[PDB]
């Protein structure tokens, strides 16, 4: 989302927001408010996404080998990208 | 002390030895301070090494993170020192009844590394240490016989302005040529021209570095051919002593390859190497 075509998805969402707001306040229907809420939720989702957490089963004791790494990133994604 | 007079009584005591260097291993990195990094919190700590043992931590030293057995050794961030192993052969004189001379191993660290070359006579002061040998790789079991070696702490390989002021005084002497020609070979009698010719070989010509061509070297070659009983070999030995480098090769005792260089193989490295002949 942040990389493809320099993130023009955000510009498209903004354009939808402009189309919604253009109509008058007293003429606004619930659907317009739904669309505005959808755009805001889209922005919140884009901002909020963050790397997960490393969960490990604890049925038995810690082996003497121990934890090697807790990296939880996809193959092609590095920290700086997100 | 002699290499054949070291007894168990003299273990862990400072001794003095003299011998001939036979072979030295390349530089060996010896760990000094280890470096550990926690795999979870990426916390780094350095721990010391005592008696060849790493004082590893059981769990991360941080308070918030205490995951056990999560510490790993970063090999390339630990401090290291220099180690080298040398083999010393006792001087031929010490041999009692003409047998294979004994040898003693030496260890040198830090500055003394690469201080003695192969085929040199040195006097070394160090501690006569003893250490066990493990019977096999995969057990703590030890052999009852201990290996003996020496921990070297000192090695000695066996111009001032005043001298320059002194040397410049001789040059002013008018009869310098005769003085040097008479001092090069004191014993030989009435061979002043031969001595003079020999002397000019020691000094040598002048060196020239020359691009657009090749280097020109000022080296002089002299032939001494004459009647047998005259002092020819004596002068050869006399000059052989003075020069810093030289090989006393003879006739029918040297070979074409022996003079220039010999192609061989290094057993330790299993690579093709070449030795230096008499001329080289
Ligand atoms: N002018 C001289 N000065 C000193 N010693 C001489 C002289 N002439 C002959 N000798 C003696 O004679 C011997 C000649 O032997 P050497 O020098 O081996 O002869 P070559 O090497 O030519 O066969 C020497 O041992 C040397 O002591
Ligand atoms: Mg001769
Ligand atoms: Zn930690």
């Amino acid at each position: 989302i942040l990389s493809m075509e320099s993130g023009k998805v955000l510009r498209a969402a903004i354009r939808l927001a402009l189309d919604v707001i253009k109509i008058d306040r007293l003429s606004r229907t619930p659907r317009d408010n739904m669309v505005l809420k959808l755009v805001l939720n889209f922005f919140r989702n884009v901002i909020a996404i963050e790397p997960g957490e490393f969960t490990i089963n604890t049925k038995k004791s810690m082996p003497k080998k121990g934890i090697t790494s807790i990296d939880t990133l996809p193959p092609n994604v590095s920290m700086d990208d997100i | 002390k002699g290499m054949r007079e070291l007894n168990p009584n003299d273990i862990d005591k400072l001794i003095n030895l003299k011998g001939l260097v036979l072979r030295s291993t390349p530089v060996i990195p010896d760990m000094k301070v280890a470096f550990f990094k926690c795999n979870v919190c990426d916390h780094t700590m350095a721990v010391e090494i005592d008696r060849g043992v790493i004082q590893e931590p059981a769990r991360c030293e941080r308070i918030d993170c205490n995951e056990p057995n999560s510490m790993s050794l970063i090999h390339n961030r630990c401090s290291f020192a220099d180690k080298q192993v040398i083999k010393l052969q006792e001087t031929p004189d010490f041999v009692p009844d003409g047998q294979t001379p004994h040898s003693i191993s030496l260890c040198v660290y830090d500055e003394l590394v690469d201080s003695c070359r192969a085929g040199d006579r040195i006097e070394v002061t160090g501690t006569f240490r003893s250490i066990p040998i493990r019977a096999n790789s995969r057990q703590r079991v030890l052999k009852s016989l201990y290996k003996t070696y020496v921990d070297v702490v000192h090695v000695k390989k066996v111009i001032t302005d005043q001298d320059l002021a002194k040397i410049r005084e001789v040059a002013a002497r008018e009869d310098l040529y005769s003085l040097l020609a008479r001092s090069i070979a004191p014993s030989i009698y009435e061979l002043e021209d031969v001595k003079k010719g020999i002397l000019l070989q020691l000094f040598g010509g002048t060196n020239k570095t020359f691009t657009k061509g090749g280097r020109y070297r000022g080296d002089i070659n002299i032939l001494l051919c004459g009647d047998p009983s005259t002092s020819k070999s004596q002068i050869l030995q006399y000059v052989h002593k003075i020069t810093p480098r030289g090989v006393y090769t003879s006739g029918k005792g040297s070979s074409a390859v022996g003079l220039t260089a010999y192609i061989t193989r290094d057993v330790d490295t299993k690579q093709l190497v070449l030795e230096s002949g008499a001329l080289v």
